[PDB]
C-alpha cells in the first residue's frame, strides 16, 4: 500500500553501502534475519518491533533498511516494504547475479564500466585490499579469476549451490566464498571500484589450519596449490568425482617415463647388474599435472663480453624444454640417483606454470633473478609433447592469459600481477589496490613466478 | 651435508679429466634479448615528452 | 619460578580502548589469588593454565576423643537437632508374621572395632587403605605432607623460605 | 629442626631425624652413578666455513689429480681457487679458459659455498654490531669491509635493473611534475640563475671560500697521500691564481661532460652506515664554485623556500624550538571542545637520495640553473663509483659526495614539497612574490585557517606538516579512508606507531577515532606524492594527533623527541621549571599556554652510544690523551647540542 | 565445536530423520512469521549421556537431540510442521530463576581474527541459555553472566573450545540499573518534530513491593481490566480511577515501571490519545530499556502521561514522530526526578564450622556487605551464615572467604534485590581516581562517569539535556 | 599498607656457591590483612598439625 510512495528513499546514501565483510547485525553479532541500513550504513538485525533494527532506526532517525536475505527495501520503523526500481542498483550490488547471456559476453567489453563513485573502470581489472600481507593470495585470486573457464563457473550459483557437501564440513566455504569474490569482481555495475577479500581471505585462513593467513605473506607458489586443490576437493560432493570446474579447466596430463641410476660408487658389472635386473629400470608413471613446475636455471654469478645488463636473460623455450621427453633431470633422493626424464601426455586448456625462482641455499635463501624470455602473443607446446599422441591434440598455439611477478627482496618482497586482458588487449598490470597499464614487451621484462596461459 | 660431501658430487666426475686436460691447467698468473633496449627506448619516450612539455617554457635562459 | 613465556612491559600498550585505566571501576586488587582461582577470567592471555577442583563437600567428621563413649553416639560438637506425619491408625488388621525381625537384631549396633574402624575412613593415604604394596624405603617421604601443607604460623623468614 | 625443636625440646643437637636428607642424597646418588660408572669404565679400558670449505676443496682436487701433477701444480690450482674467490667479492668475471671444465665446475662450486657463507656470517656480524654485542678492531674492520662489498654489489644489481627496467617514472606522471613545478616558478617568478658571466662582481669572493670550505677538510694529520697532495697542491695554486682557476673552472663546467671515477668509501657507523664519496681534486674543485655560485644566485632569487628547513638563520635546535612556539600560536590550536583534532605527521621520503631520475633531474634545473651548468651538474651526477677492485655506474641516484648535492637534493625536496603540500597551500605559506611570508608563518589569519596544512617544515629528507583538521573534515577524512581501504575487524591500530621513549600517559592513547584519523591523514599525505618519484612509508613515518581522548601532542623533530601538553589539560599541576622543561608562552597575551616537554630522541643517544663504543674501541695504540680529547669532544658536542634535553 | 545439536522433548507429532520442518524462532510470532526458517532436520539420536545411539523416528514424548535445525535456533525454539498448522505459536521463552547482572568486556590480543571469536561468541551464546551478549556503541563485546565461576567456564570454553584464538578479558563489572528517588521536579513538554505533536509526562517512583510484584509475574497485565484493576486497587492501594488507565508495563512484559494514561478527559480526547497510545507505550518501553543516566535499565519507577497534544493526521501524529518523542520525554522525566544508580545485592549463605563463623563476619566485612543471619545446621556442627554482598565490590569474594579460613569455608551468590547506591549520579563536585577506589559516598557518581564513559556515551548528562527548550 | 596497597593497585592496572637461601627469595608479604592473618585449621577442637609438640 505505502510501497512506490516512500518519501524516505530519497535519502540513501550508496557511497556508503559497502556489502564485502560479513554479513552481521550492529549490536545483535547474530547472522539470522539481518537487515542493513541503506542510511546508517552499518547492519543490523531484525525487521520489526523490538528488534535491533527497529530501535536503530528511531534512535538513529535511518529509516531504510534493506535485508540482507529477502532482498527487499523496507521503511524499518513503519515496518512498510518499500518498492522502487531506481534502487536495484544497490541490490544489485549486494547480489551481482549474471544472466545466462551475460555470462557469456565477457569477450565483448567495449564499454568501460564506470562504478558509482567518480572512477570509471573494467570488469575483470579490479584491485583487492591488501588487508595487512595478503598481496600473495590477492595476486592468486585476481590471476585466477581472470581464467573464463573458472569465472564463468563461479559466476553462476546454481552450479555450486546442489553440491552434495558433508554437513559437517568448513571447506565447503572456500568454494562458497570463492564464487561471491568472483561474482563482485566481475559486477558491471560495482557501487565502488574495488572488493575486498577480507571475507574469501579470512575463509582461506579457516580453511588452511593456520596456513597461509592475512598477517603473514606466504608463497604465491604454495597459495596457488593448495587453492587448486581446495576448489578440486570442494568442487566434487559426496564422490569422488575428479571430473571437476578446476580439474577440467587447469589441469593436464604428464606421463614422466622416470628412470634411477644405480649406483655412482660401483664398477662396470655392478652397475649393469643393476641396470639388468630392473633395479634401474624406467617406467611410466603418468600422472595429473595440474601445475608444471619450470625450473629456471640458476644465475651464473659472473659477468661476461655481452650481457650489458648483468641480469642473466633466459629463453621461455629453453626453459620449457626440460619436460620434454629428450631432456633427463635427475633428483637427488636419499641413497640413490634417480635420473628421470618426463613427458606432457596430455595438455590442459589453461596451463598453469609457476617457475620456482626462489631457492634455500646453504645458510639462507636466495631468489633466483633470471629472466624468463617469455612471447607473450603465440606458443605451442608441441615441440615438447610425447610422440605418442602428437598428432591427437588438434590445438597447441597457446598464449598467455595472466602473469603474477614477485619484485622485491624475498623476505620483503611486493606481489604484482600483470593480466592480459579480454576485450581489449591491453595487458594490465595490477597492484594490490592500483590498476595501471602494462607494455606487452614490458611484461617479458619482470621476472614472472606463475603463469597461466591460454590454449585457443 | 659433510664438506665432503659437498665437493662429492663434483669430485666423482672431476676425475673425467684426462692426462692432457690434467696437464694444461695454466697458472693462475696469466631471439636473444636485449634489456638495454627497452630502458632506452623508455627514456627516449620520456625525454621527448619532457621536451615537448620543456617547448613551452616562458623564459629558461641559455648560455652558448 | 621464571615466567613460562616473556612477558612484555607495562608500557608495551598504550591506553588501547579496552585497556583505558580510566574506565575501569575498581573496587578491591585482584591479587594473584584471586587470578589462580579463576583463570580464565582474571588473566588475560592464561595459555597452559591448568584449573583447579571447587570446593569438596566439607568433611564433617566428628573425631573420637574417649574410648569410653560409645561408637555412635551424638557427640556435643554436633549442633543439636530440634525435635519439632499423618500415620494411619492401629485399627487395622496391619499384623507381622511372628517370624518377622529385623535383620541384624542379633547384632550390635557399635562394637569395640566399630569406632576405630569408622576412624580410619578419613586418614592419610597409608592408613585410608587396609591392603598395599610395599613400596621402597626411599619412595616414602615421612616429610612431604608437612611442606605441602600451609607453613606453620608465626615461623622465622628462614623457615618460610 | 623448626618443627622438632618446639615445646621442652629447645635449640640443639639432638635431632635425629634423618630420612629425609637420606632420600635426598640417595636420589642425587642414583642420578650421579650412570655418569661417574660410565667414567670408571672408559677409565679402564684395554663459524670457520671459509677455511674447511678451501680445504675440502684443495683435498678433493689433490686427490683427484695425479702424482705427475701433484708435485707443483697443485700450487697452481690453489692460485686459481684463489684469483676465483677474488673474482665474485669484486663482481670481476672469473674467466681461465685454459682450465678443464669439471675443474672450472668445482671452482664454481667452491666460489658459490663460500659466497653464501660469507654473506650469511656479514649479515650475523652487522646484526650483532647492531644490536651492540662486543667485538674487536678486526673484526669492526672486516665486518665493515664486507659489508661494503655487498652493498657495492647490490648498488650494482640496482642500477643494472634500473637500466633493464627503464625508468621508474611514467612518462605522464613526470609530465605532471614538470608542469607543476613550471607552475610554481612562474607563480614565484624565479629568474633562473645564469652562467657565472666573465666579469663576476662576486666570483673572486665565491671562488674563494669554496677554496677555503674545501681546504677545511685537509686537517694537519701525520702525513697526506699523493692524491691528496695534489689535490693541496691545487687548491694552493687556486689561491695563486684566482683568475686563471677560475677561467679554468669555467671551462670545465662548459665542456667537461664526462668526468674521472669518483671513489666509494663506507663511514663505520654501527647503526646506519653512510658513504664518503671524494671527487676528483680539479673537479672537486669545480664542484665546489658551482655549489657555492649556485647557493649564492638562489639565495638572492629566493629559489629554496622558507620551509625548507636547514638554514644559517634558524640552527636545528632554535628550529625545534621555533616549531614548538609558533605551533601554539595558531588560533586555536589546542580548543578541542568542537571536536577538533590537529595531527602533527612526522614522515620522511623513503630512498629519496636513491631514487632521483637523473633525466628527470636534468629536465627539472634547467628551468631554473642555467642550462649548459644543468646539463654539466646531470652529467656529474653520472660516475664510475670505483672502490677497490669493484666499479660500478651509476644512472639512477645523485651522489651525495658531490658537493652539488646540496642544491640538487634541496631543488628536489622544494618538487616534492610542492607535490605535497599543493599548489594552493604552498603559495599562502610562501606570501606574495613581493612581500613573501617569514618561516611557520601565514600572510593573514585567516589565511592560516584557510586548509588543514597549518605548519610544515621541509627538512633535508625529513618532513612534518602540522594539520589542524576541523570535526567535519576528520569525519570525511575517516570515512574517505574506510571508503578506500576499510578494516572490519578494527585492525588499523594494530600498527599505529607510539613513541615508547614518553610514558604511557603521554603518548598518543592509539584511540577509536584518532587512529583512524591519523591512517588517514598518513594515507592522504601518501596518496598525494606519487610512488614512482617517492614514496613515504606508513611504518617508518609517524602520524600522532591530539583530541579529546589524546591530550598531549607528541613530535620528533631535529632528533629532539618532544611533546607539547597544553595547560587546558595539564591543569591541577604547577610549574617547576625543570631543565627539561620548554615553557612554551602565547604569543599576543605572553601567557604560559602549554608546556613542550622535550627529551633526546632515541636516535640520538644510540648514535651517541655507538660513537663511545667505537672511541674506546678504537683507540687501540692511541694515547690517553688523544681518548680524552676524543670524549670530551663528543661530550661537549652532546651536551651543547642537546642544551636542556640532555638533563 | 563446529556444528550444533539442539535438544528438545517432542510435545506432539513424531519427528523423523531427513522431514523437512519449520523451526519457530524465539521470536516467531503468528503475525510477523518473518523469525520462521524452514529447514530439513535428519540424523537424531536418542539422549545418552557418554554416547549417544540414532534413531529413525522421535514418538511424542521422547526427548530428541536434532541434528539440523541449529542454524536459526538462537536460545530456544519449537520446531512444528511446513504446510499445515498455520494458527500456531512459538513456546513462551524461559523464564530463569535469577537475573544476570555481570557484564565483562572481550577484545581478541590479535585484532585481526575478530572474525573468529565473534564468531566462537555467537556459538558460545548459543551454547549458553542465560547468557547474554552485544555490541555497545563503544565497540566493547561485552557479555553477561550471572556468577563468577559461570564466566569462568564461559572464557575456559570461548578461548579453547569454539575460537581457539587468545582473548583479552577486562575487569568484571555489575551491570547498574537507573532508579527515581523524588517526585518529578516540574512538567516536561516534549513535542514531536514538526511541532505536531507535544506529549506530556510526570515521572513518579513506584509504590514499594509493586515493583516486585510485578517482576514476580504477580500482577500480569495479561489479564483483563477487571483483574488488573482489582490487583491495584485492592493490594496497592490505588485509586479506583488512576488504576484503570494503564498502558504498558515499562520495558518489558514483566518490568518494573508502569504506564499511566493520566490525561484529563476535558483536554485530550480518547480516541486521540488511543491513536498513539501504541507509540508512547512502544516509546516508553524503549526509554525504560534504555536509560537517561547510565544507558541502563531503569527500575522502580511509575512514568504518567500528565497530557499530550496530538494532530489529526496520520502523517503529521504519530508513525515516526511519536517514538522519539516518546523516548525524549521519557528520559526528560526519569531526569528531572531525583535520581540514584542502583547496583545488584548477591545474598552470599557461606557455610562455616561455628568456630570460623567469626571470620567469616570478619571477611564480609571489607565488602560492604551485612552478615543477614547466622544460624548452626541442624545436627552438623558447621554453621551456615547469610549474608548479602552487593556485586559491585563482590568479586574474588569467595576466595577470600576460602583464604583468610584457610579452606574451611565455601560461599555463593544470586541476586537477590537491589539498591540505591550510596551518593548521588548527577554529582559534578566529586573528583574520580584512575587506581584509588571511590568513597562510600562518592560511589554513584563513580559508577556513573565509569559506565558512560566504558559505554562511550557523553560523559555529562544534564537535566537539560534531551529537554524541549534546550 | 595502605600506600602499598594503593601501589599495588596501580602496578596491577599499569659463581658464588650460595649455601643458605637467602631471605629476600621468600614470598607471602601480603598487603591486605585478610590474607596475611588467617584463621588456622582448628580440627574441631579435637586435632592439631603434625610434627610439632
Amino acid at each position: 500500500r505505502r510501497s512506490r510512495h516512500c518519501p524516505y528513499l530519497d535519502t540513501i546514501n550508496r557511497s556508503v553501502l559497502d556489502f564485502d565483510f560479513e554479513k552481521l547485525c550492529s549490536i545483535s553479532l547474530s547472522h539470522i534475519n539481518a537487515y542493513a541500513c541503506l542510511v546508517c550504513g552499518k547492519y543490523f538485525q531484525g525487521r520489526g518491533l523490538k528488534s535491533h533494527a527497529y530501535i536503530h532506526s528511531v534512535q538513529f532517525s535511518h529509516h531504510v533498511f534493506l535485508n540482507l536475505h529477502t532482498l527487499k527495501f523496507y521503511c524499518l520503523p513503519d515496518n512498510y516494504e518499500i518498492i522502487d526500481s531506481s534502487l536495484e542498483d544497490i541490490t544489485y550490488v549486494l547480489k551481482p547475479t549474471f544472466t545466462k547471456q551475460q555470462i557469456a559476453n565477457l569477450d565483448k567489453q567495449a564499454k568501460l564500466s564506470r562504478a558509482y563513485d567518480g572512477t570509471t573502470y573494467l570488469p575483470g581489472i579490479v584491485g583487492l585490499n591488501n588487508i595487512k600481507a595478503n598481496d600473495y593470495a590477492n595476486a592468486v585470486l585476481q590471476a585466477l579469476s581472470n581464467v573464463p573457464p573458472l569465472r564463468n563457473y563461479f559466476l553462476e550459483e546454481d552450479n555450486y549451490k546442489n553440491i552434495k557437501r558433508p554437513p559437517g564440513d568448513i571447506m565447503f566455504l572456500l568454494v562458497q566464498r570463492f564464487g561471491e569474490l568472483m561474482r563482485k569482481l566481475w559486477n558491471p555495475r560495482n557501487f565502488k571500484a574495488h572488493v575486498s577479500p577480507h571475507e574469501m581471505l579470512q575463509a582461506v585462513v579457516l580453511c588452511s589450519k593456520k596456513t597461509f593467513q592475512i598477517t603473514k605473506q606466504g608463497d604465491g607458489v604454495d597459495f596457488l596449490s593448495w587453492f587448486l586443490n581446495a576448489l578440486h576437493s570442494a568442487l566434487g560432493g559426496t564422490k569422488k568425482k575428479k571430473k571437476t570446474i578446476v580439474t577440467d579447466v587447469f589441469q593436464g596430463s604428464m606421463r614422466i617415463f622416470t628412470k634411477k641410476l644405480p649406483h655412482p660408487d660401483l664398477p662396470a658389472e655392478e652397475k649393469e647388474q643393476l641396470l639388468h635386473n630392473d633395479e634401474y629400470q624406467e617406467t611410466m608413471v603418468e600422472s595429473t599435472f595440474m601445475y608444471l613446475t619450470l625450473d629456471l636455471p640458476t644465475a651464473p654469478l659472473y659477468k661476461d663480453e655481452k650481457e650489458q645488463l648483468i641480469i642473466p636473460q633466459v629463453p621461455l623455450f629453453n626453459i620449457l624444454a626440460k619436460f620434454n621427453g629428450i631432456t633427463e633431470k635427475e633428483y637427488k633422493t636419499y641413497k640413490e640417483n634417480f635420473l628421470k626424464r618426463f613427458q606432457l601426455t596430455k595438455l590442459p586448456p589453461y596451463l598453469i606454470f609457476c617457475i620456482k625462482r626462489f631457492t634455500k641455499n646453504n645458510f639462507f635463501v636466495e631468489k633466483n633473478p633470471t629472466i624468463v624470455n617469455f612471447p607473450i602473443t603465440n606458443v605451442d607446446l608441441r615441440e615438447y609433447l610425447s610422440e605418442e599422441v602428437q598428432a591427437v591434440h588438434k590445438n597447441t598455439t597457446y598464449d598467455l592469459i595472466a602473469n603474477i611477478v614477485h619484485d622485491g627482496k624475498p623476505s620483503e618482497g611486493s606481489y604484482r600481477i600483470h593480466v592480459l586482458h579480454h576485450g581489449t588487449g591491453k595487458w594490465y598490470e595490477l597492484q594490490d589496490l592500483q590498476v595501471t597499464d602494462i607494455l606487452p614487451q614490458m611484461i617479458t621484462l619482470s621476472e614472472a613466478y606463475i603463469q597461466i596461459w591460454k590454449r585457443r | 651435508p659433510k664438506i665432503q660431501q659437498q665437493f662429492s658430487d663434483l669430485k666423482r666426475k672431476l676425475a673425467e679429466v684426462t692426462e692432457e686436460e690434467w696437464l694444461s691447467i695454466p697458472e693462475v698468473g696469466d631471439g636473444e634479448l636485449d634489456m638495454r633496449k627497452i630502458g632506452q627506448a623508455r627514456n627516449t619516450l620520456m625525454d621527448m615528452r619532457l621536451s615537448q612539455v620543456s617547448d613551452s617554457v616562458s623564459g629558461q635562459t641559455v648560455v652558448d | 619460578f621464571e615466567p613460562l613465556v616473556r612477558d612484555i612491559n607495562l608500557q608495551d600498550e598504550d591506553w588501547n580502548e579496552f585497556n583505558d585505566i580510566n574506565k575501569i571501576i575498581i573496587r578491591q586488587p585482584i591479587r594473584t589469588e584471586y587470578k589462580i582461582a579463576f583463570p580464565y577470567l582474571y588473566n588475560n592471555l592464561p595459555h597452559h593454565v591448568h584449573l583447579t577442583w571447587y570446593h569438596t563437600p566439607n568433611v564433617v567428621f566428628i573425631k573420637t576423643e574417649d574410648p569410653d563413649l560409645p561408637a555412635f553416639y551424638f557427640d556435643p560438637l554436633i549442633n543439636p537437632i530440634s525435635h519439632r506425619e499423618p500415620l494411619p491408625d492401629d485399627d487395622e488388621e496391619f499384623e507381622l508374621p511372628e517370624f518377622v525381625e529385623p535383620f541384624l537384631k542379633d547384632t550390635p549396633l557399635y562394637t569395640d572395632n566399630t569406632a576405630n574402624g569408622i576412624a580410619l575412613l578419613w586418614a592419610p593415604r597409608p592408613f585410608n587403605l587396609r591392603s598395599g604394596r610395599t613400596r621402597r624405603a626411599l619412595d616414602i617421604p615421612l616429610v612431604k605432607n608437612w611442606y605441602r601443607e600451609h607453613c606453620p604460623a608465626g615461623q622465622p623468614v628462614k623457615v618460610r623460605v | 629442626y623448626y618443627r622438632f625443636n618446639t615445646g621442652p625440646v629447645g635449640k640443639g643437637p639432638g635431632c635425629g631425624f634423618w630420612a629425609a636428607g637420606w632420600r635426598v642424597w640417595l636420589f642425587f646418588m642414583r642420578g650421579i652413578t650412570p655418569l661417574l660408572e660410565r667414567w670408571l669404565g672408559n677409565l679402564l679400558a684395554r663459524s670457520h666455513f671459509d677455511l674447511e670449505l678451501r680445504a675440502a676443496v684443495m683435498h678433493d682436487i689433490l686427490d683427484m689429480m695425479p702424482e705427475g701433477i701433484k708435485q707443483n701444480k697443485a700450487r697452481t690450482i690453489l692460485q686459481h681457487l684463489s684469483e676465483a674467490w677474488r673474482c665474485w667479492k669484486a663482481n670481476i668475471p672469473w674467466k681461465v679458459p685454459g682450465l678443464p671444465t669439471p675443474i672450472e665446475n668445482m671452482i664454481l662450486r667452491y666460489v658459490k659455498a663460500k659466497a653464501d657463507w660469507w654473506t650469511n656470517t656479514a649479515h650475523y656480524n652487522r646484526e650483532r654490531i647492531r644490536r651492540g654485542a662486543t667485538v674487536d678492531k678486526t673484526v669492526c674492520k672486516k665486518n665493515l669491509g664486507r659489508l661494503t662489498r655487498l652493498y657495492l654489489k647490490a648498488e650494482q644489481e640496482r642500477q643494472h635493473n634500473y637500466l633493464k627496467d627503464g625508468p621508474y617514472i611514467t612518462a605522464e606522471e613526470a609530465v605532471a611534475v614538470y608542469t607543476t613545478t613550471v607552475h610554481w616558478l612562474e607563480s614565484r617568478r624565479f629568474s633562473p640563475i645564469p652562467f657565472p658571466p666573465l666579469s663576476y662582481k662576486h666570483d673572486t669572493k665565491l671562488l674563494i671560500l669554496a677554496l677555503e670550505r674545501l681546504k677545511e677538510a685537509y686537517s694537519v694529520k701525520s702525513r697526506l697521500n699523493q692524491s691528496q697532495r695534489e689535490e693541496l697542491g691545487l687548491i694552493e695554486q687556486a689561491y695563486d691564481n684566482p683568475h686563471e682557476a677560475l677561467s679554468r673552472i669555467k671551462r670545465h663546467l662548459l665542456t667537461q661532460r664526462a668526468f674521472k671515477e669518483v671513489g666509494i668509501e663506507f663511514m663505520d657507523l654501527y647503526s646506519h652506515l653512510v658513504p664518503v664519496y671524494d671527487v676528483e681534486p680539479l673537479e672537486k674543485i669545480t664542484d665546489a664554485y658551482l655549489d657555492q655560485y649556485l647557493w649564492y644566485e638562489a639565495d638572492k632569487r629566493r629559489l629554496f623556500p622558507p620551509w625548507i628547513k636547514p638554514a644559517d638563520t634558524e640552527p636545528p635546535p632554535l628550529l625545534v624550538y621555533k616549531w614548538c612556539q609558533g605551533i601554539n600560536n595558531l588560533q586555536d590550536v589546542w580548543e578541542t571542545s568542537e571536536g577538533e583534532c590537529n595531527v602533527m605527521l612526522e614522515s620522511r621520503f623513503e630512498k629519496m637520495y636513491e631514487k632521483i631520475d637523473l633525466t628527470l633531474l636534468n629536465r627539472l634545473l634547467r628551468l631554473i640553473v642555467d642550462h649548459n651548468i644543468a646539463d654539466y651538474m646531470t652529467a656529474k651526477n653520472n660516475v664510475v663509483i670505483n672502490y677497490k677492485d669493484m666499479n660500478h655506474t651509476n644512472s639512477y641516484g645523485i651522489i651525495r659526495g658531490l658537493q652539488f648535492a646540496s642544491f640538487i637534493v634541496q631543488y628536489y625536496g622544494l618538487v616534492m614539497d610542492l607535490l605535497v603540500l599543493g599548489l594552493h597551500r604552498a603559495s599562502e605559506m610562501a606570501g606574495p612574490p613581493q612581500m613573501p611570508n617569514d618561516f611557520l608563518s601565514f600572510q593573514d589569519i585567516a589565511t592560516e585557517a584557510a586548509h588543514p596544512i597549518r605548519l610544515f617544515c621541509r627538512y633535508i629528507d625529513r618532513i612534518h606538516i602540522f594539520f589542524r583538521f576541523t570535526a567535519d573534515e576528520a569525519r570525511d577524512l575517516i570515512q574517505r579512508y574506510l571508503t578506500e581501504h576499510p578494516d572490519p575487524n578494527n585492525e588499523n591500530i594494530v600498527g599505529y606507531n607510539n613513541k615508547k621513549c614518553w610514558p604511557r600517559d603521554a603518548r598518543m592513547r592509539l584511540m577509536k577515532h584518532d587512529v583512524n584519523l591519523g591512517r588517514a591523514v598518513f594515507w592522504d599525505i601518501k596518496n598525494r606524492l606519487p610512488r614512482s618519484v617517492t614514496t613515504v612509508q606508513w611504518e617508518n613515518s609517524f602520524v600522532s594527533v591530539y583530541s579529546k581522548d589524546n591530550p598531549n601532542l607528541l613530535f620528533n623533530m631535529c632528533g629532539f623527541e618532544c611533546r607539547i601538553l597544553p595547560k587546558c589539560r595539564t591543569s591541577y599541576e604547577e610549574f617547576t621549571h625543570k631543565d627539561g622543561v620548554w615553557n612554551l608562552q602565547n604569543e599576543v597575551t605572553k601567557e604560559r599556554t602549554a608546556q613542550c616537554f622535550l627529551r633526546v630522541d632515541d636516535e640520538s643517544m644510540q648514535r651517541f652510544h655507538n660513537r663511545v663504543r667505537q672511541i674506546l674501541m678504537a683507540s687501540g695504540s692511541t694515547t690517553f690523551t688523544k681518548i680524552v680529547n676524543k670524549w670530551n669532544t663528543a661530550l661537549i658536542g652532546l651536551m651543547t647540542y642537546f642544551r636542556e634535553a640532555v638533563v | 565445536g563446529v556444528q550444533f545439536h539442539a535438544f528438545g522433548r517432542v510435545l506432539s507429532g513424531t519427528i523423523h530423520a531427513g522431514q523437512p520442518v519449520k523451526v519457530l524462532g524465539e521470536n516467531y510470532t503468528l503475525e510477523d512469521e518473518e523469525d520462521s526458517q524452514i529447514c530439513t532436520v535428519g540424523r537424531l539420536w536418542i539422549s545418552v549421556a557418554r554416547y549417544h545411539i540414532e534413531v529413525n523416528r522421535v514418538p511424542a514424548g521422547n526427548w530428541v537431540l536434532i541434528e539440523g535445525v541449529d542454524q536459526p535456533i538462537v536460545k530456544t525454539a519449537t520446531i512444528t510442521e511446513p504446510r499445515g498448522n498455520e494458527e500456531a505459536q512459538i513456546f513462551r521463552p524461559l523464564k530463569f530463576n535469577t537475573t544476570s547482572v555481570i557484564k565483562i568486556a572481550v577484545e581478541p590480543v590479535n585484532p585481526s581474527e575478530l572474525p573468529k571469536m565473534l564468531d566462537g561468541l555467537r556459538k558460545v551464546n548459543k551454547s549458553y541459555p542465560s547468557l547474554t551478549t552485544k555490541v555497545e556503541e563503544s565497540g566493547e563485546h561485552v557479555i553477561l553472566g550471572t556468577g563468577e565461576l559461570y564466566l569462568d567456564c564461559v572464557m575456559h570454553d570461548l578461548r579453547k573450545m569454539y575460537s581457539e584464538i587468545d582473548i583479552k578479558v577486562a575487569d568484571p563489572v555489575v551491570t547498574f540499573c537507573e532508579t527515581v528517588v523524588e517526585t518529578s521536579s516540574l512538567k516536561c513538554f516534549a513535542e514531536t518534530p514538526n511541532k505536531k505533536n507535544k506529549i506530556t509526562m510526570i515521572a513518579e517512583p513506584l509504590e514499594k513491593g509493586l515493583a516486585e510484584d510485578i517482576e514476580n509475574e504477580v500482577v500480569q497485565i495479561t489479564w483483563n481490566r477487571k483483574k488488573l484493576g482489582e490487583f491495584f486497587q485492592t493490594k496497592y492501594d490505588w485509586d479506583l480511577l488512576a488504576a484503570r488507565s494503564i498502558w504498558a508495563f515499562g520495558p518489558d512484559a514483566t518490568g518494573p515501571n508502569i504506564l499511566v494514561d493520566d490525561t484529563l478527559p476535558s483536554e485530550v480526547d480518547k480516541a486521540l490519545l488511543g491513536s498513539v497510545k501504541d507509540s508512547i507505550v512502544q516509546g516508553f518501553q524503549w526509554g525504560t530499556r534504555e536509560g537517561p543516566l547510565c544507558d541502563e535499565l531503569i527500575r522502580n519507577v511509575k512514568f504518567k502521561i500528565l497530557d499530550a497534544v496530538v494532530a489529526q493526521e496520520p502523517l503529521h501524529r504519530g508513525g515516526g514522530q511519536i517514538i522519539p518523542t516518546a523516548r525524549r520525554v521519557v528520559y526528560s522525566a526519569f531526569l528531572m526526578a531525583t535520581p540514584r544508580l542502583m547496583e545488584p545485592y548477591y545474598f552470599v549463605e557461606v557455610q562455616a564450622p561455628a568456630d570460623c563463623v567469626s571470620a567469616v563476619y570478619t571477611v564480609l566485612a571489607r565488602r560492604r556487605g551485612h552478615v543477614t543471619q547466622d544460624a548452626p545446621i541442624p545436627g552438623s556442627p558447621l554453621y551456615t551464615i547469610k549474608a548479602f554482598i552487593p556485586a559491585i565490590d563482590s568479586f574474588g569474594f569467595e576466595t577470600d572467604l576460602r583464604t583468610h579460613t584457610q579452606g574451611q569455608a565455601f560461599s555463593l551468590s544470586v541476586f537477590h534485590h537491589w539498591q540505591i547506591v550510596p551518593g548521588d549520579p548527577l554529582d559534578k563536585s566529586i573528583v574520580i581516581r584512575p587506581l584509588e577506589p571511590q568513597p562510600a559516598p562518592h560511589l554513584a557518581r563513580e559508577f556513573m562517569i565509569k559506565t558512560r564513559r566504558r559505554k562511550g556515551l557523553s560523559e555529562d548528562v544534564s537535566i537539560s539535556k534531551f529537554f524541549d527548550d534546550p | 599498607d595502605k600506600s602499598k596497597e594503593l601501589h599495588a593497585i596501580k602496578e596491577r592496572y599499569l659463581r658464588k656457591f650460595v649455601f643458605e637461601w637467602d631471605a629476600s627469595e621468600d614470598t607471602s608479604i601480603d598487603y591486605n590483612p585478610l590474607y596475611k592473618e588467617r584463621h588456622q585449621v582448628q580440627l574441631l577442637g579435637r586435632g592439631f598439625i603434625a610434627g610439632i609438640d
